[PDB]
C-alpha cells in the first residue's frame, strides 16, 4: 500500500506532498550551509582553514537553495497541488512523467552530496565558469557530479514544464477563455514556457563543459581557440530566465493571497496582471548580459542591455502598482498570509530597486560581484521567493493536510524571520558599496562590523527556522480541523474539502455557455 | 490524389535523385586516392588535456590510422 | 582603503568616479522617492477602515502608471549612457600597464621601454610588518604616475580573475586569451587598494591590488632603480 | 475508498502518535541540518 | 479559514518538550561539528 | 463508468521510479567511466534505462490500443506535449548553433584569425553531405507519402513507405559513421572539429532515436495497431523526423557552407 | 483492403465517445453545454452522475473571474452574485 | 618612419576594450612588413614601430610562445 | 501477419484487479521483478561506488 501509493504515485496531490517534503529537506540543507557560511563570516579568520571548502559550501548553498528548494516548493509542489484544483482538472496531463521528474530530483541531490564528498570539491559557485571547472584547477570528479545533478534537475524541470503547459492549455473547461483562469495558473504557465525555452540552454552549456573536460575538447580552453565568454553567454541566457522562473510563481502566490485576504472578489487589472507577466517573460530572454557588463563586451551592446533591462523594469512596476490597487479599498483580515504578502511587496520593491541600481552599467563597472549584488538577490530571492513560499505554505496548509495554523505563533514566526532576514541582508549594501567582492572566507577590518551584524541576524533567521519546524509539528499534533473556508466561491481549490480527497473532479465542472 | 502524387514524386524524383547522388559519390570515391597531408604538430590540433575513458586514452572513438595522426605523428 | 562604519563608496580619486558618485546619489534619491511613496501607500491602506468590494475600474490609472515610471527610468538611463560615452572617449596613453592574473597572485608588466615584469604576491598576517592593513598589503606595489590616462590591459594566465579597485573606480575580468582595456586616471598620489573579484581557486581572498601613484620623475627614478 | 482519505491520512507518515511524529520529524530535520556539517567535517578529516 | 478544536491538545509540558525537542536535535549536530572543528582539523 | 470526464487516470507504475534511478545509474556510471575506468555501472545503467523505456512505452501502447484510453482531447494533449518536446530540442540545437556561431563569426588569434583554423583540411561538403541531405529529404517525402497513405487508408503503400524510410535512415547512419571514419580531424582537434563533431554527433544520435521511432511504428503497423484516424504514433514519428530533417538542413547550410 | 478503421477497431472509452459523437449527444463533457437561459420556470439544466456537481457561472460578458459553487439534487439554486437559476438532473448512467 | 614616441596610439579601427586582436594584428603586420621589405629590398628597420607596438600590446609569455612557434614552424597565423 | 488486436483487446479490458502494467501475463510480472532487481541493486551498487570514491584507503 505504501510502495503502491507513494513510490509509484500517479496523483498530483501526493506528488505535491513529496515535493513539499523534498523542498523542506533541501531548505534544511541550505539553511545549514548558510549558517556555516555565516560562521565563516561572523568573526575574521580561517575557522576552517582554506577557502576552497568554503567555496564548496557556498556552491552547495546556491545549488540546493535554487534547484532543490524553491522550484520543488512552489513550481512543482504548489503547482501540482493547485493547478488541477484551480482549473477543474481531475489530474495532471502526464502524471507518469510527473512522478518521473519527482523521483529524478533525489538522484540530483545525491549526486551533489557525492560532489561534496569528493576531495576536490565544487569550488566554483553557482557559476561553473571555466577554466576553474576544468581539469587543471579542479582535478577531480566533484564538478562532474554537479554537472550531472544539473542534468537530472534539468530533465525533471523540462518534463514538469511540458506537463504543466499541457495541463493548462488543454484541460481547462472548453467554454473557458484562456484569459479567464486564476493568476497562479497564468504565472506557472509563463514559468513552464520559460523553463521549456531556457532549460535546453543549460543542457547545451553543461554538455559543452562536460565534453570540454572529459573528451579533450577546447570549447572553453584558451589554448585551442575556445573562450569561456561563450559559457558565460550560455549560462546567463539560462540564468536570468531562471531567476524569473524563481520569481513568477511568487507573483502568482502573492497575488492570490492578497486578493483572498483583502476581501476583493477579483484582483485589480487582470489584463494588466497577465500582460505584465507575459511582458517580463518575453523580456527575460533579451536582458541576459546585465551580468556581463564587466566581461569586456561591446559598449553599444552594454547600452542596449541596460536599456532593455529598464524595459524589463517597467511592467514589473505595473504589477506592483496593480497589487497596491487591489489592496486598496478592501478590509484586511490579519492572517499571517497578508503579513507575508506585505513583506513580499516592500522587500521585493527594495530588492528590485537595488537591482536597478545594479542595472546601470557603469554602476556594475564599479559594483559587479560585490555584496551589493548579494543584497539585491537576497532581497528579491532569499525573502522574495521565500516569503512567497511562506505565504502559500501558511495559506494552503489547511487545504494540504486538514489542520489549521494558530495565528499568534505563526505571526511570531513571521516577525522573527522578517527581523532576522532584514538584519542579515541590510548590511551588505554597505559591504558592497564599501567594496568587498563575493566568495571570501575572511574579510577586512572595515567590513568586520557589518559582517558580524549580518551573521547575528542569520542566527535569528535560524531560530525562525526552528520555530517553523516546531510549528509544523504543533499543527500536526494538535490536529484542530477546518470549520469553514471563506472565498471558496472565487477560489476553486478551497471548495472541494480540506483536504481534498484522492480522486477530485471525477465529475467535470459545468462551465457556463455565455 | 495527394497519396498518389506523393508516391509518384518518391518513385520519379526522390529515388532517381538518391541514385544520382550515390553514383556521384561512388565515382568520386574510385578516382580520389587522397595524398595523406604531411604531419604538422600544430599546437591547436590533437589537444589532450585528459586521456579518453577507453583504450589507451590517446585514440579517438572513431580513430582511423590512415588519416588521423596522433599528437606525435602518423602511426605508420 | 575602506574605513570601519562605511555606508557609501570609497571617496573619489578619479573624475570618472566623481561622475559615478554623482549619478549614484541621483539613483539613491530616485530609489528613496519610490520607497517613500510605496511606504506611504502601504501605510495608507493598512491604516484605512472603509470598504469597497464592488466592480473596480481598471482602464483609467495604468496610463499614468505606465508613462511616469517610463520618465523615471529614462532619466535614470540617460546619465548611464553619458558615463558610458565618457569611457568611450579617446585616450592619451602616456603609459601602457598590463596585468596578468596568475594562480593566486598577479603579475604587472611595464613594457613600453626596458620591459619589466614584477609579481604582486600576498603578505601573510604573521609576516605583516607593524602598522599595516590585514588582507590587503603586497610586498611589491604597483607604481603609476598621477594625472595621466594610462592604459590597463588585463588578462589572466590559467584561471579567471577580476581586477577590481573600487576607490579609483575600475573593475574588469581578467580572462585568459581576452585582455580588456581600462582607462586609469586619478587626481591624487599615494596608495590605493582593491581586490580580485572572480573565484580562482584556494587563495581567491588572498589577491589584493596596491597602486602607488607619484610624480613622473619618481616613477622613472623607481624604474631605473630596480634595474 | 481504494486509498484511505481524510485529515492526516494523505501524508506518507503516521500522524496519530504525536511523540512518534516528533521523533521522526526530529531525526528527519536533524539529518537535513546535519548533512552539510558532516560534509565539512569529512572534508576536514580528508584534508 | 475557521478551524475545528485540536483533537490532541498539547499541554504546557507538551509545548515545552516540542519546542526544545527539535531545537535540541536540530542544533545539537551543528554544535558538535562547529565546537570541535579544531580537533577535526587535526590531520591525526 | 466511474469517470465522467474524458481524461486519463493512470494506474500506479514503477517505471517513473526505475527510469529516474536508471538515469542516476547512467550519470554515476559516466563518472566511474571517466574517472575510475569501470564500465560496468554504465552498462547496467544503459540496460536499466533502455528496459525501463521499453516497458514504459509498452504500457503506453497497452493503454492506448488495447484499452482505448486516448480520447480525442487526450491525444490533443499528446500532440501539444510532443510539440513542446520538439521545441525543447529546437532550443537545445539552437544553443549548439550559438556556440558554433560564436566560434566562427569571431575567430580568435589562436586559430590564425581565419575560419576554418589552419593545419587540417576540412571535409568536402559537396559530395557526401549532399548525399546525406538527399537521403533525409527522400525519407521526409516518404513519411509524408506514408501519412497520406494512412489518409487514403491502405497498407501496401503504407508498409513500402515505412520500410524505405527505415532503410534511408539506416543508410544515413552508416554514412555518418563512414565519414567519421573517413575524416582528417578528431573531436580533440581544435574548436572547429570539437563543435562540428559534437553537433553532428548529437544530430546523429537524434537520427538513431528517430530510426527507433520508425522501427517501432513499422512493427506497430504490421501488427495492425494503427487505424485511419488514430495514428498518433506515426504522427509523432513524422514530427520528430521532420525536426531531424530541418536540423540537418540547418547544420548542412551553416557548418558546411558558412565559412568552408 | 487496407488499414483498420477505428469505428470497428477501437474499443473502450474512445469507442463510447465515438458513438456519442456520431449520435450527436455528448454525455462526457468534451464540448461546452447549451441552453443559456436561467429563469425560474426554465433553469439551466446541469446533468450529474451524483447528487452534487460543481458549476461555474460566467455571469457577466468577458468576465475574467468565474463564480464556482456546487449544486445539490432538488430545487433550482441561483448564482450567488447574479441570480440565474440552475437545476441538477440525474444522468442515470 | 624613424619617429620617436611614448606609447602605442589609440587605433580608431579597434575602439573596444579587447586588444588581443590588436596585438594579433600588430604581430601579423610586423611579420608581413619584415617579409615584404626583405623580399623587395626595402629598409627592414622601418617597422621597428610595429615591433615595439606588439611588444607594448601583448604579454611576454605570449610573445615568447609565438616566437617559439616561428622557430619550429608551428605558428597558426597567415605568415 | 494477422490482425491480432481485437483478441489482445479482450485480454486487457478484463476488470480482474491487476493494474495496467501487469495484465499481460507472467512475462510482464517476471520483467517487472527483473527491472526491480537491477535498478535497486544498481542503486545500492551506485552508492557504494560513490562512498568508495568519497573515502580513500
Ligand atoms: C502510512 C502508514 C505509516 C507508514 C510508516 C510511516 C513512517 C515511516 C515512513 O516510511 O514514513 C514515510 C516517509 C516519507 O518520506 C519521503 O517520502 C521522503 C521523500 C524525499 O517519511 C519520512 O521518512 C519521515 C517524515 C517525517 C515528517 C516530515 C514532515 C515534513 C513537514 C513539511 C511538509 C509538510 C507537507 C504537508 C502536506
Ligand atoms: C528572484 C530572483 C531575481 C529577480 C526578480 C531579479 C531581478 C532583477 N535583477 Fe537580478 N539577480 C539575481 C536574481 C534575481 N534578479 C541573482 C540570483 C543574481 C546573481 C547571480 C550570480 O551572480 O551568481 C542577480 C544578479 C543581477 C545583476 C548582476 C550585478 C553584477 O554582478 O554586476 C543585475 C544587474 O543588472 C541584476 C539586475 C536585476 C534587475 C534589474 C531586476 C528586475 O527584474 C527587478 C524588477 C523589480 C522591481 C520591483 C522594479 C522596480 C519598480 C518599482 C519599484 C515600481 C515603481 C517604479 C517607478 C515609479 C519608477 N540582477
Ligand atoms: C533560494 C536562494 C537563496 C536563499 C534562501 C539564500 C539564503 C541565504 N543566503 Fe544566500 N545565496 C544564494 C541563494 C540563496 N541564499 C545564491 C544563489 C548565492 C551566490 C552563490 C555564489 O556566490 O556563487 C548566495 C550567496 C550567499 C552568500 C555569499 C557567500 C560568499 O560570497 O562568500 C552569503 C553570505 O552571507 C549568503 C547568505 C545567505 C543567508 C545568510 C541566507 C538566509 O536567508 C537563510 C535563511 C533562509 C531560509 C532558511 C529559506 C527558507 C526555507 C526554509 C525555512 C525551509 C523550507 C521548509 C519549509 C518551508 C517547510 N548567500
Ligand atoms: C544561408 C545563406 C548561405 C547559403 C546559401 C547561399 C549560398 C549557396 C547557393 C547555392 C546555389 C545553388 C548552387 C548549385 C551548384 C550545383 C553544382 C554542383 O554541385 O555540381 C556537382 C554535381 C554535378 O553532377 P550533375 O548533377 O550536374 O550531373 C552530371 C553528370 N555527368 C557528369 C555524368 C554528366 O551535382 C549537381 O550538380 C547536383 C546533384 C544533385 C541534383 C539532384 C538533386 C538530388 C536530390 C536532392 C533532394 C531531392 C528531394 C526531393
Ligand atoms: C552520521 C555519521 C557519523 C559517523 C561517526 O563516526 O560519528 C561519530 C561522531 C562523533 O565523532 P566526532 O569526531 O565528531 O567527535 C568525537 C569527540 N570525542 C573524541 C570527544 C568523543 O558522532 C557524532 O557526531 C554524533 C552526532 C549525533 C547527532
Ligand atoms: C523493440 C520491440 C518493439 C515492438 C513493437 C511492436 C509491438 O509488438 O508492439 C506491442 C508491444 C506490446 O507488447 P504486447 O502487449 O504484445 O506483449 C508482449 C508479450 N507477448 C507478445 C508475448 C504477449 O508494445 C510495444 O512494444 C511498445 C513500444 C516499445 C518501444 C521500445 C523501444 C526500445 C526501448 C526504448
Ligand atoms: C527522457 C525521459 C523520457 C520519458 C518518456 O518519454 O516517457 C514517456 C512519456 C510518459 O507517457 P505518458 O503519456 O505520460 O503516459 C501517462 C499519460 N498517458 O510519454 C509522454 O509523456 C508522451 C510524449 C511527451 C513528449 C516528451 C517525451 C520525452
Ligand atoms: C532600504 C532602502 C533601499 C536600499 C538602499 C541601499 C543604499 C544605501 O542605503 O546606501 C547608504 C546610503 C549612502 O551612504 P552615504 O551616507 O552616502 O555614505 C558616504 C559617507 N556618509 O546612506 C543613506 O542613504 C543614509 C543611511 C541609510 C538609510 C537607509
Ligand atoms: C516556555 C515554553 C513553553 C510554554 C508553554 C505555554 O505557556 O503554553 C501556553 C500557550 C499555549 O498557546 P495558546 O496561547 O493557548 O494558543 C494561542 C491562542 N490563540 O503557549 C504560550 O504561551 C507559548 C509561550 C512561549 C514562550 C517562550
Ligand atoms: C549546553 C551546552 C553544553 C556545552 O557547551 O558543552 C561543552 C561542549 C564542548 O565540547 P568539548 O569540551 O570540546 O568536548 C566535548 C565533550 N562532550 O559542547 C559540545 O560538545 C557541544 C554540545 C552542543 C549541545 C547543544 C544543545
Ligand atoms: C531519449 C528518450 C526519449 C526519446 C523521445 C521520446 C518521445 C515520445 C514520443 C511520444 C510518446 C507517446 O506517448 O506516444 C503516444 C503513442 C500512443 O498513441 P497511439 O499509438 O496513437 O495509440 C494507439 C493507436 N490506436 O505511444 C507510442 O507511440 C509509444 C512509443 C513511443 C516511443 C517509441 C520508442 C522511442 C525510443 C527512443 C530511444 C531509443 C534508444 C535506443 C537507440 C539509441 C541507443 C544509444
Ligand atoms: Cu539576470
Ligand atoms: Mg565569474
Ligand atoms: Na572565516
Ligand atoms: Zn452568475
Amino acid at each position: 500500500m505504501f510502495i503502491n501509493r507513494w513510490l509509484f504515485s500517479t496523483n498530483h496531490k501526493d506528488i505535491g506532498t513529496l515535493y513539499l517534503l523534498f523542498g523542506a529537506w533541501a531548505g534544511m540543507v541550505g539553511t545549514a550551509l548558510s549558517i556555516l557560511i555565516r560562521a565563516e563570516l561572523g568573526q575574521p579568520g580561517a575557522l576552517l582553514g582554506d577557502d576552497q571548502i568554503y567555496n564548496v559550501i557556498v556552491t552547495a548553498h546556491a545549488f540546493v537553495m535554487i534547484f532543490f528548494m524553491v522550484m520543488p516548493m512552489m513550481i512543482g509542489g504548489f503547482g501540482n497541488w493547485l493547478v488541477p484544483l484551480m482549473i477543474g482538472a481531475p489530474d495532471m496531463a502526464f502524471p507518469r512523467m510527473n512522478n518521473m521528474s519527482f523521483w529524478l530530483l533525489p538522484p540530483s541531490f545525491l549526486l551533489l552530496l557525492a560532489s561534496s564528498m569528493v576531495e576536490a570539491g565544487a569550488g566554483t559557485g553557482w557559476t561553473v565558469y571555466p577554466p576553474l571547472a576544468g581539469n587543471l584547477a579542479h582535478a577531480g570528479a566533484s564538478v562532474d557530479l554537479t554537472i550531472f545533478s544539473l542534468h537530472l534537475a534539468g530533465v525533471s524541470s523540462i518534463l514538469g514544464a511540458i506537463n504543466f503547459i499541457t495541463t493548462i492549455i488543454n484541460m481547462k473547461p472548453p467554454a473557458m477563455t484562456q484569459y479567464q483562469t486564476p493568476l497562479f495558473v497564468w504565472s506557472v504557465l509563463i514559468t513552464a514556457v520559460l523553463l521549456l525555452l531556457s532549460l535546453p540552454v543549460l543542457a547545451a552549456g553543461i554538455t559543452m563543459l562536460l565534453t570540454d573536460r572529459n573528451l579533450n575538447t577546447t570549447f572553453f580552453d584558451p589554448a585551442g581557440g575556445g573562450d569561456p565568454i561563450l559559457y558565460q553567454h550560455l549560462f546567463w541566457f539560462f540564468g536570468h530566465p531562471e531567476v524569473y522562473i524563481l520569481i513568477l510563481p511568487g507573483f502568482g502566490i502573492i497575488s492570490h493571497v492578497v486578493t483572498y485576504y483583502s476581501g476583493k472578489k477579483e484582483p485589480f487589472g487582470y489584463m494588466g496582471m497577465v500582460w505584465a507577466m507575459m511582458s517580463i517573460g518575453f523580456l527575460g530572454f533579451i536582458v541576459w548580459a546585465h551580468h556581463m557588463f564587466t566581461v569586456g563586451l561591446d559598449v553599444d551592446t552594454r547600452a542596449y542591455f541596460t536599456s532593455a533591462t529598464m524595459i524589463i523594469a517597467i511592467p514589473t512596476g505595473v504589477k506592483v502598482f496593480s497589487w497596491l490597487a487591489t489592496l486598496h479599498g478592501g478590509n484586511i483580515k490579519w492572517s499571517p498570509a497578508m503579513l507575508w504578502a506585505l513583506g513580499f511587496i516592500f522587500l521585493f520593491t527594495v530588492g528590485g530597486l537595488t537591482g536597478i541600481v545594479l542595472s546601470n552599467s557603469s554602476l556594475d563597472i564599479v559594483l559587479h560581484d560585490t555584496y551589493y549584488v548579494v543584497a539585491h538577490f537576497h532581497y528579491v530571492l532569499s525573502m522574495g521567493a521565500v516569503f512567497a513560499i511562506m505565504a502559500g505554505f501558511v495559506h494552503w496548509f489547511p487545504l494540504f493536510s486538514g489542520f489549521t495554523l494558530d495565528d499568534t505563533w505563526a505571526k511570531a514566526h513571521f516577525a522573527i524571520m522578517f527581523v532576522g532576514v532584514n538584519m542579515t541582508f541590510f548590511p551588505q549594501h554597505f559591504l558592497g558599496l564599501s567594496g568587498m567582492p563575493r566568495r571570501y572566507s575572511d574579510y577586512p577590518d572595515a567590513y568586520t562590523t557589518w559582517n558580524t551584524v549580518s551573521s547575528m541576524g542569520s542566527f535569528i533567521s535560524l531560530t525562525a527556522v526552528l520555530i517553523m519546524i516546531f510549528m509544523i509539528w504543533e499543527a500536526f499534533a494538535s490536529k484542530r480541523e477546518v470549520m469553514s473556508v471563506s472565498y471558496a466561491s472565487t477560489n476553486l481549490e478551497w471548495l472541494h474539502g480540506c483536504p481534498p480527497p484522492y480522486h477530485t473532479f471525477e465529475e467535470p465542472t459545468y462551465v457556463k455557455v455565455k | 490524389g495527394s497519396a498518389r502524387m506523393w508516391k509518384a514524386l518518391t518513385y520519379f524524383v526522390a529515388l532517381p535523385g538518391v541514385g544520382v547522388s550515390m553514383l556521384n559519390v561512388f565515382l568520386k570515391s574510385r578516382h580520389e586516392e587522397h595524398e595523406r597531408p604531411p604531419f604538422v604538430a600544430y599546437p591547436h590540433l590533437r589537444i589532450r588535456t585528459k586521456p579518453f575513458p577507453w583504450g589507451d586514452g590517446n585514440h579517438t572513438l572513431f580513430h582511423n590510422p590512415h588519416v588521423n595522426p596522433l599528437p606525435t605523428g602518423y602511426e605508420d | 582603503m575602506a574605513y570601519p562604519f562605511q555606508l557609501g563608496l570609497q571617496d573619489a580619486t578619479s573624475p570618472i568616479m566623481e561622475e559615478l558618485m554623482n549619478f549614484h546619489d541621483h539613483t539613491l534619491m530616485i530609489v528613496f522617492l519610490i520607497s517613500s511613496l510605496v511606504l506611504y501607500i502601504i501605510s495608507l491602506m493598512l491604516t484605512t477602515k472603509l470598504t469597497h468590494t464592488s466592480t473596480m475600474d481598471a482602464q483609467e490609472v495604468e496610463t499614468i502608471w505606465t508613462i511616469l515610471p517610463a520618465v523615471i527610468l529614462i532619466m535614470i538611463a540617460l546619465p548611464s549612457l553619458r558615463i558610458l560615452y565618457m569611457m568611450d572617449e579617446i585616450n592619451n596613453p602616456v603609459l601602457t600597464v598590463k596585468t596578468m592574473g596568475h594562480q593566486w597572485y598577479w603579475s604587472y608588466e611595464y613594457t613600453d621601454y626596458e620591459d619589466l615584469c614584477f609579481d604582486s604576491y600576498m603578505i601573510p598576517t604573521n609576516d605583516l610588518k607593524p602598522g599595516e592593513l590585514r588582507l590587503l598589503e603586497v610586498d611589491n606595489r604597483v607604481v603609476l604616475p598621477m594625472e595621466l590616462p594610462i592604459r590597463m590591459l588585463i588578462s589572466s594566465e590559467d584561471v579567471l580573475h577580476s581586477w577590481a579597485v573600487p576607490s579609483l573606480g575600475l573593475k574588469t575580468d581578467a580572462i585568459p586569451g581576452r585582455l580588456n582595456q581600462a582607462t586609469v586616471t586619478s587626481n591624487r598620489p599615494g596608495l590605493f587598494y582593491g581586490q580580485c573579484s572572480e573565484i580562482c581557486g584556494s587563495n581567491h581572498s588572498f589577491m589584493p591590488i596596491v597602486l602607488e601613484m607619484v610624480p613622473l620623475k619618481y616613477f622613472e627614478n623607481w624604474s631605473a632603480s630596480m634595474i | 475508498s481504494h486509498y484511505e482519505e481524510g485529515p492526516g491520512k494523505n501524508l506518507p507518515f503516521s500522524v496519530e502518535n504525536k511523540w512518534r511524529l516528533l521523533a521522526m520529524m526530529t531525526v528527519y530535520f536533524g539529518s537535513g541540518f546535519a548533512a552539510p556539517f558532516f560534509i565539512v567535517r569529512h572534508q576536514l578529516l580528508k584534508k | 479559514v475557521h478551524s475545528k478544536p485540536a483533537r490532541e491538545q498539547l499541554g504546557v509540558l507538551d509545548i515545552t518538550i516540542g519546542l526544545t525537542s527539535c531545537f535540541v536535535c536540530c542544533l545539537l549536530p551543528a554544535g558538535w561539528v562547529l565546537s570541535h572543528l579544531e580537533s577535526y582539523k587535526k590531520r591525526e | 463508468t466511474h469517470q465522467t470526464h474524458a481524461y486519463h487516470m493512470v494506474n500506479p507504475s514503477p517505471w517513473p521510479l526505475t527510469g529516474a534511478f536508471s538515469a542516476l545509474l547512467l550519470t554515476s556510471g559516466l563518472v566511474m567511466w571517466f574517472h575510475y575506468n569501470s564500465i560496468t555501472l554504465l552498462t547496467l545503467g544503459l540496460l536499466t534505462n533502455i528496459l525501463t523505456m521499453y516497458q514504459w512505452w509498452r504500457d503506453v501502447i497497452r493503454e492506448g490500443t488495447y484499452q482505448g484510453h486516448h480520447t480525442p482531447i487526450v491525444q490533443k494533449g499528446l500532440r501539444y506535449g510532443m510539440i513542446l518536446f520538439i521545441v525543447s530540442e529546437v532550443f537545445f540545437f539552437a544553443g549548439f548553433f550559438w556556440a558554433f556561431y560564436h566560434s566562427s563569426l569571431v575567430p580568435t588569434h589562436d586559430l590564425g584569425g581565419c575560419w576554418p583554423p589552419t593545419g587540417i583540411s576540412p571535409l568536402n561538403p559537396l559530395e557526401v553531405p549532399l548525399l546525406n541531405t538527399s537521403v533525409l529529404l527522400a525519407s521526409g517525402v516518404s513519411i509524408t507519402w506514408a501519412h497520406h497513405s494512412l489518409m487514403e487508408g491502405k497498407r501496401n503503400h503504407m508498409n513500402q513507405a515505412l520500410l524505405i524510410t527505415i532503410m534511408l535512415g539506416l543508410y544515413f547512419t552508416i554514412l555518418q559513421a563512414s565519414e567519421y571514419f573517413e575524416t582528417s580531424f578528431s573531436i580533440s582537434d581544435g574548436i572547429y572539429g570539437s563543435t562540428f563533431f559534437m553537433a553532428t554527433g548529437f544530430h546523429g544520435l537524434h537520427v538513431i532515436i528517430g530510426s527507433t521511432f520508425l522501427i517501432v511504428c513499422l512493427l506497430r503497423q504490421l501488427k495492425f495497431h494503427f487505424t485511419s484516424k488514430h495514428h498518433f504514433g506515426f504522427e509523432a514519428a513524422a514530427w520528430y523526423w521532420h525536426f531531424v530533417d530541418v536540423v540537418w538542413l540547418f547544420l548542412y547550410v551553416s557548418i558546411y557552407w558558412w565559412g568552408s | 483492403g487496407g488499414v483498420p478503421t477505428d469505428e470497428e477497431q477501437a474499443t473502450g472509452l474512445e469507442r463510447e465517445i465515438m458513438i456519442a459523437a456520431q449520435k450527436g449527444l455528448d454525455p462526457y463533457n468534451m464540448l461546452p453545454p447549451k441552453a443559456a437561459s436561467g429563469t425560474k420556470e426554465d433553469p439551466n439544466l446541469v446533468p450529474s452522475i451524483s447528487n452534487k456537481r460543481i458549476v461555474g457561472c460566467i455571469c457577466e460578458e468577458d468576465n475574467c473571474t468565474v463564480i464556482w459553487f456546487w449544486l445539490h439534487k432538488g430545487e433550482s439554486q441561483r448564482c450567488p452574485n447574479c441570480g440565474t437559476h440552475y437545476k441538477l438532473v440525474p444522468h442515470q448512467m | 618612419k624613424i619617429k620617436n614616441y611614448k606609447t602605442a596610439p589609440f587605433d580608431s579601427r579597434f575602439p573596444n576594450q579587447n586588444q588581443t586582436k590588436n596585438c594579433w594584428q600588430n604581430y601579423l603586420d610586423f611579420h608581413r612588413c619584415e617579409k615584404a621589405m626583405t623580399a623587395k629590398g626595402g629598409d627592414v628597420s622601418v617597422c621597428e614601430w610595429y615591433r615595439r607596438v606588439y611588444k607594448s600590446l601583448c604579454p611576454v609569455s605570449w610573445v615568447s610562445a609565438w616566437d617559439d612557434r616561428i622557430a619550429e614552424g608551428t605558428f597558426p597565423g597567415k605568415i | 501477419f494477422e490482425n491480432k488486436v481485437p483478441e489482445k483487446q479482450k485480454l486487457f479490458q478484463e476488470d480482474n484487479g491487476m493494474p495496467v502494467h501487469l495484465k499481460g501475463g507472467a512475462s510482464d510480472a517476471l520483467l517487472y521483478r527483473a527491472t526491480m532487481a537491477l535498478t535497486l541493486g544498481g542503486t545500492a551498487y551506485a552508492i557504494y561506488l560513490l562512498a568508495m570514491a568519497a573515502f580513500p584507503k
